[PDB]
DNA sequence: CCCCCCCCCCTTTTTTCGGGGGGGCC
DNA sequence: GGCCCCCCCGGC
DNA sequence: AGGGGGGGGGG
């Protein structure tokens, strides 16, 4: 197994980082019952998930991390037959609906109902069989539902309060509506500091006999992170592997294809400006959407890169932030990404 | 009770509990006695006691009896097409009203008519609304509508000027305290002076977010178990303001007007999770409440302010949106 | 209904039951007395906007061309009924070709609503007209003309209902406080007239309100502040007070004023702009790209706001724009 | 290693066909005392539980108890390419990837037997710890399809209510409700549409319409039916069997006006 | 058989409810 | 004869 | 617009 994953920890004890965070969980562990319906945001990479995890292992017995998959049919208004993959235990249970797009509102108003309209048999740790507390239901990505299923949930997780629990981690709350806000106790999770990750990358180096002659080495793929936990463990991963287990002064940073892919579509834009360039630029365009690589970290990536050019000017700089700005609101309320990341990539050409 | 959350738990259970809803619960309890309640169009700001006013009014006119019989809810979790709204709610609002018991009639006004409540109503789509403009007037004497949405501009004309519309109030410190200081002293919660003011004006006329901060705030003081007041910089933390020296570097860098410090300044500030839509307020407040800037400057950024939170109430990225308002501004 | 009229709803007990009762269709209403009268009725369309009297007048005419049973004796179809091609084409047809069963006469044929019915239901009810004529005629009742194919628009004789005068409103009110043996105070009048628009579903709604609002109906007058009250509207005042503080005030003592003037009664952002943009329509400005900076921010201001946001931003913007549009005045 | 040579295929038929649609995997233990099946709902609502006494079997034999995680559907294919009459066995191996199903007959020509791919299916220590039910009885399943049926179309709802000489059925909904009563009463000349019932304790659960049906879609197995019903614990509907029987634990619905 | 005007014809699939048509089970 | 299911437009 | 293909005129 991969460092990033046998090193997570499995309680709210054995977190590294945030301590305040830490202490904040224990306190609203401390009396379950009452716990209101959470709603986690935060940098990706984190430790958010962790955090749920090892709130739920507080709440309930260490069995919340005994997991299984299955699958539920849905059928929508035309006869079609959907398949949902769902992540379920015997203490909680986990859905991604937006992996049915359109249609995730369906999975809130034919699963969680389900759920949460009766009880369930609990033959474990009960004297009768019948479960004698409430669900914790996590909805992962909730800023990816669509405005449907957000509307549909606001009556669902008030009629059910005592019966179900809901607990929805996300990266950005710019997506989610204001009712859903007020029906959710805001939990921020900080990124970890650059001092916490270098320990936590010595731990592993320590557990895992990595030779290090010097501990800056792991401070720099904290700098290369950016904040991310997953992001430096995965690099510290690679590089000892790159390297014959053994990290050197002299060791470069492992850059993923797509940023590299980014950073060459940016210097191209750069140096050449030109129609036949944003016809080469529109084919790259393709390329990267067309392998799982979302529009809206392109255009973030793009945009960063492009104002780290030292031969820009300050009007260039903000010419390009502000049609990033536009083109951002664009893509969110449009359905071509390569509609609008060529009238990006034309106007920044332009201002250039 | 013990096992469910104070927002729910302290829900009002009749019409006099409604706090700052004077000018309508006043006429609902009229209604009472008048037996003439004609179709409601509840609108307003997010959490102002819209359901919770509707559904006291349902329980003091019918009792819980009368309650599952006489009332027929429907909201956003259910199938609300315009098939649906011809066939089901047409049924419904056919059909005779139920036989009320000695006791009802007794011990409660039971009105000669069942209620259809439309909940979201802003979420129907507008065929499916137009099918129930002949509905509410034929079988007016028998069903009465209440509609209940946040944006009144997503219902049809026709339905609007059918329904007699109700505005609900934003909730504030000036009349919104004194239910959460008798929820406080329901919980015991000690709490410094100023604290419930402080919750109150970060909600914003939102009484379910304070409510809920003030029960991660009671949460937070019993586990510490020290016995102290709660301040208002723990509540603060617990809601997410970011503090005033980030605010105080922000707009000391914005003055300084390098694009590459802000950047990285706002790069680093990204780090820690903060949402943009409080940082975009704080500076509003403190831009527009400062007397050192003149008038066009003032004039310029209440318009790059607008601008930046129409963009941000869209869904969209918020770096890229912090970072192009603070450059904006810079060069005001 | 049940129990009584007195249960129903203003809205709902003051329907007019015979032409007489309509008010401010004084010439739609004398030339559809003339065509009873003497037999020429031809294929109708009532186009206007809510809260008219469309409904309401189709409905006393049916009565009075036949009857009190006036119910057994016409089709009524409007959208909360399923109105498609084959209805059309079988019930419809059915009901134009087949002669009475109560008594004789023609055949009517209500189609309220029908600006939401399906083009091919438009298309084939064209030869259903043209072809049973002689003993069938055709009411259509619409508020948006744009949703009727030409072809049916050709084949109806057009009325348009206009928004009630002032004087028809005065005159229902007078007859609802007769009825309702209530008074009310002539600048309540105005009000209620201003914040009317010309429907007549606005009056009885709101001076139902007001009088639930009153603490004994007896022996109290409704005034303008019981109206404005009820309603959550601002008064002029405050919207007068308002302007003045954005155009000649600075920018602190401006926005406490607007604060201070919202929290007074809870008063609503998207009203105030309303009222100020009724209030500066009068205004005899010297330059049009004022008016243009003028109308473009404060629509833009109000697409925002119903979708919603930050309503202190929204504020600050309005009296910023509001500020900008009149510098350029000089 | 192992048989189960079965005096009736159609019995095993009858069997799995009772709970195919409530479960898909379960886990059958092969003990010499017989087969022995509980699996949870994937909603963790329903607990399907089964168990078939070697009496029932003609010739059963075991020398180490086994568990079978194989699937049902693929249970029910085998299956329905079969004969009505024969003698259906289970014989496996010491490490069986597969089961081989003889569906051995009297006669030396109408022979189907085939073979069932096995699947790893995990099982754990669930508990069936005996309550104090309030009431328990049995009753035709006829009756029960005729009143499922009749009361599906009314409402969602098949609430039981099991009260002192008194069976009711109660169903209410949009268009109105409908109740029916089932009282004891027994045949002389026809016993087998009695009811044998024994309570201790009113009680009333308000149960599915959607498992009801699916449950009386699989009664043909059984021309007899059980109730058990309690206050706190999941009652439970079970279908008897030659030796064993096929128990249904099903979580009662949340009140929330109580 | 080989070459030169004069024009014609081909370069090609994904989609959110609601309604209509037309085929297949029963 | 009735469901049930699949394919196809949708502006003037 | 670019490339392939068929038919009348010259060769
Ligand atoms: N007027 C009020 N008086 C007392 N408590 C209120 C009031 N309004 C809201 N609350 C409290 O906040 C909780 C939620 O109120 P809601 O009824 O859900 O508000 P809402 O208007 O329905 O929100 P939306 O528009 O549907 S998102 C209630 O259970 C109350 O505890
Ligand atoms: N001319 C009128 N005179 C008196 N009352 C009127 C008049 N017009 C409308 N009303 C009142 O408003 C109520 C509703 O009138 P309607 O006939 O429903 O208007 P409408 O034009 O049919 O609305 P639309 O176009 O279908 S949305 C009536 O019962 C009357 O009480
Ligand atoms: N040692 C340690 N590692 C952590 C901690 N929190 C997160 N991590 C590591 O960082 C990885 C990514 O965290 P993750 O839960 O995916 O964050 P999220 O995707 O933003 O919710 C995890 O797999 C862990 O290995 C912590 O508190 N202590
Ligand atoms: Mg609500
Ligand atoms: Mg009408």
């Amino acid at each position: 197994s991969l460092w990033v994953d046998k090193y997570r920890p499995k309680s709210l004890n054995a977190l590294s980082h945030n301590e305040e965070l830490t202490n904040f969980l224990k306190s609203l562990s401390d009396q379950p019952r009452d716990l209101p319906h959470l709603l986690l945001y935060g940098p990706n990479g984190t430790g958010k998930k962790t955090r749920c995890m090892a709130l739920l292992e507080s709440i309930f017995g260490p069995g919340v991390y005994r997991l299984k998959i299955d699958v539920r049919q849905f059928v929508t208004a035309s006869n079609r037959k959907l398949e949902l993959n769902v992540v379920s235990s015997p203490y909680h249970l986990e859905i991604t609906p937006s992996d049915m797009g359109n249609n995730d509102r369906i999975v809130i108003q034919e699963l969680l109902k389900e759920v949460a309209q009766m009880e369930q048999v609990d033959f474990q740790d009960s004297k009768d069989g019948l479960a004698h507390r409430y669900k914790c239901v996590i909805i992962n990505e909730a800023n990816s539902l669509t405005k449907d299923a957000q509307a549909a949930l606001r009556r669902t997780m008030e009629k059910y309060s005592k019966n179900i629990r809901l607990i929805m981690v996300c990266d950005s709350m710019s997506p989610i509506i204001a009712p859903i806000k007020s029906r959710c106790l805001l939990i921020r999770c900080p990124a970890p500091s650059d001092s916490e990750i270098s320990t936590i990358l010595s731990d592993v180096v320590t557990n895992e006999r990595i030779q290090l002659e010097t501990k800056d080495i792991l401070k720099r793929i904290a700098q290369a992170s950016n904040g991310n936990l997953r992001v430096s463990l995965l690099m510290l991963e690679s590089m000892a592997l790159n390297n014959e287990l053994a990290l050197k002064s002299s060791s470069p940073i492992i850059k993923p294809d797509w940023i590299i892919v980014i950073h060459k579509l940016t210097r191209k834009i750069v140096k050449e400006r030109s129609v036949n360039s944003l016809i080469e630029c529109r084919a790259v365009l393709y390329d990267l959407l067309a392998h799982c690589i979302p529009a809206n970290i392109i255009l973030k990536e793009l945009t960063f890169s492009l104002l780290d050019v030292e031969t820009l000017n300050t009007t260039n700089k903000s010419s390009i932030i502000e049609y990033s700005s536009v083109f951002d609101e664009r893509l969110s309320l449009g359905n071509k990404a390569i509609f609008h990341l060529e009238g990006f990539i034309a106007k920044v050409m332009c201002c250039l | 009770l013990a096992q469910q959350p104070w927002v729910e738990k302290y829900r009002p259970k009749n019409l006099d509990e409604v706090t700052a809803q004077d000018h309508a619960v006043t006429v609902l309890k009229k209604t009472l006695k008048s037996a003439n309640l004609p179709h409601m169009l509840f609108y307003g700001p997010p959490g102002t006691g819209k359901t919770s006013t509707i559904l006291a009014l349902t329980k003091e006119l019918y009792g819980p009896d009368l309650m599952k019989s006489r009332i027929l809810e429907l909201n956003a979790s259910d199938e609300r097409g315009i098939s649906i709204v011809r066939e089901k709610v047409k049924n419904f609002a056919r059909l005779t009203v139920s036989k009320p018991s000695k006791h009802d009639l007794e011990n409660y006004p039971c009105p000669p008519y069942k209620i259809i409540i439309l909940d979201e109503a802003d979420s129907m789509t507008a065929d499916a609304q137009s099918a129930l403009r002949r509905t509410m007037e034929t079988y007016s004497g028998v069903t009465r509508f209440c509609l209940i949405c946040n944006y009144v501009t997503r219902i049809i004309d026709p339905l609007a000027s059918r329904c007699s519309k109700f505005r609900f109030k934003a909730l504030d410190a000036s009349n919104a305290i004194d239910r959460l200081r008798f929820i406080s002293e329901q919980e015991n919660v000690k709490c410094d002076d100023g604290v419930l003011e402080r919750i109150l004006d970060i909600s914003a006329g939102d009484l379910r977010r304070g409510i809920t901060l003030l029960q991660s705030a009671s949460k937070g003081a019993q586990y510490l178990g020290d016995g102290k007041n709660i301040t208002s910089t723990q509540v603060e933390e617990l809601a997410g303001v970011v503090p005033h020296d980030i605010l105080i570097e922000i707009v000391e860098k914005v003055k300084s007007g390098d694009f590459d410090e802000i950047k990285k300044y706002v790069n680093t500030f990204m780090k820690s999770g903060w949402s943009a839509a409080s940082v975009v307020n704080q500076l509003h407040e403190y831009y527009i409440t400062n007397d050192n800037f003149d008038t066009n400057f003032k004039n310029q950024i209440s318009w790059l302010l607008f601008t930046t939170d129409s963009r941000l109430n869209n869904g969209t990225n918020e770096h890229i949106q912090l970072l192009n308002l603070l450059v904006k501004i810079s060069q005001l | 209904e049940k129990r009584s009229k007195e249960n129903l709803p203003w809205v709902e007990k003051y329907r007019p039951e015979t032409l007489d009762e309509v008010y401010g269709q004084n010439e739609v209403i004398t030339t559809v007395r003339k065509f009873v009268d003497e037999g020429k009725l031809p294929h109708l369309l009532f186009y206007g906007p809510p809260g008219t009297g469309k409904t309401s007048t189709i409905v006393a005419l049916a009565r009075e061309i036949y009857g009190k049973n006036y119910s057994n004796m016409v089709l009524e179809l409007n959208a909360s009924d399923d109105r498609g091609i084959d209805v059309v084409r079988n019930q419809i047809k059915d009901f134009a070709s087949t002669r009475q069963i109560f008594s004789k006469g023609f055949k009517l044929i209500i189609l309220d609503e029908a600006d939401a019915m399906t083009n091919a239901a438009q298309n084939a009810l064209r030869r259903v007209i043209e072809r049973y004529t002689k003993n069938t005629r055709f009411c259509v009742l619409a508020n948006y003309a744009h949703k009727l194919t030409p072809a049916l628009l050709s084949r109806c004789t057009r009325f348009r209902f206009q928004p009630l005068p002032q004087e028809a409103i005065e005159r229902r009110i007078a007859n609802v406080l007769v009825h309702e043996k209530l008074k009310l105070s002539p600048n309540a009048e105005k009000a209620l007239i201003e914040l009317s628009n010309g429907d007549m579903r606005r009056v009885l709604n709101v001076l139902q309100s007001c009088k639930a609002t009153l603490d004994n109906p007896d022996e109290d007058e409704i005034s303008d502040d019981v109206i404005y009250e009820c309603c959550g509207a601002p008064r002029p005042s405050d919207l007068k007070a308002v302007l003045k503080s954005i155009l000649e005030d600075d920018w602190g003592t401006a926005h406490y004023t607007l604060n201070k003037v919202r929290s007074a009664k809870g008063l609503a952002l998207i009203d105030l702009i309303e009222g100020i943009v009724k209030i500066l329509e009068d205004y005899e400005l010297q330059n049009e790209e004022t008016r243009v900076h003028l109308l473009t921010k404060l629509a833009d201001i109000e697409y925002s706001i119903s979708k919603g946001g930050n309503d202190q931003i929204q504020g600050s913007a309005v009296i910023g724009a509001i500020k900008a549009s009149f510098e350029n005045e000089t | 290693m192992l048989e189960a040579k079965f005096e009736e295929a159609s019995l095993f038929k009858r069997i799995i066909d009772g709970f195919k649609d409530c479960v898909q995997l379960v886990n059958f233990q092969c003990k010499e005392d017989g087969i022995i099946a509980q699996a949870v709902d994937d909603s963790r609502v329903l607990l399907v539980s089964l168990e078939i006494g070697v009496e029932a079997f003609q010739e059963y034999r075991c020398d180490h108890p086994v568990t079978l995680g194989m699937d049902l559907t693929s249970l029910s294919k085998i299956l329905r390419c079969g004969n009505n009459t024969d003698t259906l066995t289970l014989i496996a191996d010491n490490t069986p990837d597969s089961i081989i199903l003889l569906f051995e007959d009297t006669k030396k020509d109408r022979i189907a037997e085939y073979s069932l791919k096995l699947m790893d299916i995990d099982a754990d220590f669930l508990k069936i710890e005996e309550l104090q039910y309030d009431s328990t009885l049995s009753l035709p399943s006829s009756e029960f399809s005729k009143i499922v049926r009749d009361l599906s179309q009314l409402s969602d709802s098949i609430n039981i209510m099991i009260t002192k000489e008194t069976i009711k059925f109660v169903a209410d909904g949009d268009i109105g409700s409908g109740s029916v009563i089932i009282k004891p009463f027994v045949d002389m000349e026809h016993p087998e549409t009695s009811i044998k019932l024994e309570m201790d304790q009113p009680v009333d659960l308000t149960f599915g319409a959607k498992y009801l049906l699916d449950i009386i879609k699989g009664s043909s197995l059984s021309d007899r039916v059980g109730i058990r019903l309690s206050s706190e614990a999941p009652a439970l509907f079970q279908f008897d069997l030659k030796s064993g029987f096929l128990q249904f634990f099903l979580a009662p619905k949340f009140n929330d006006e109580e």
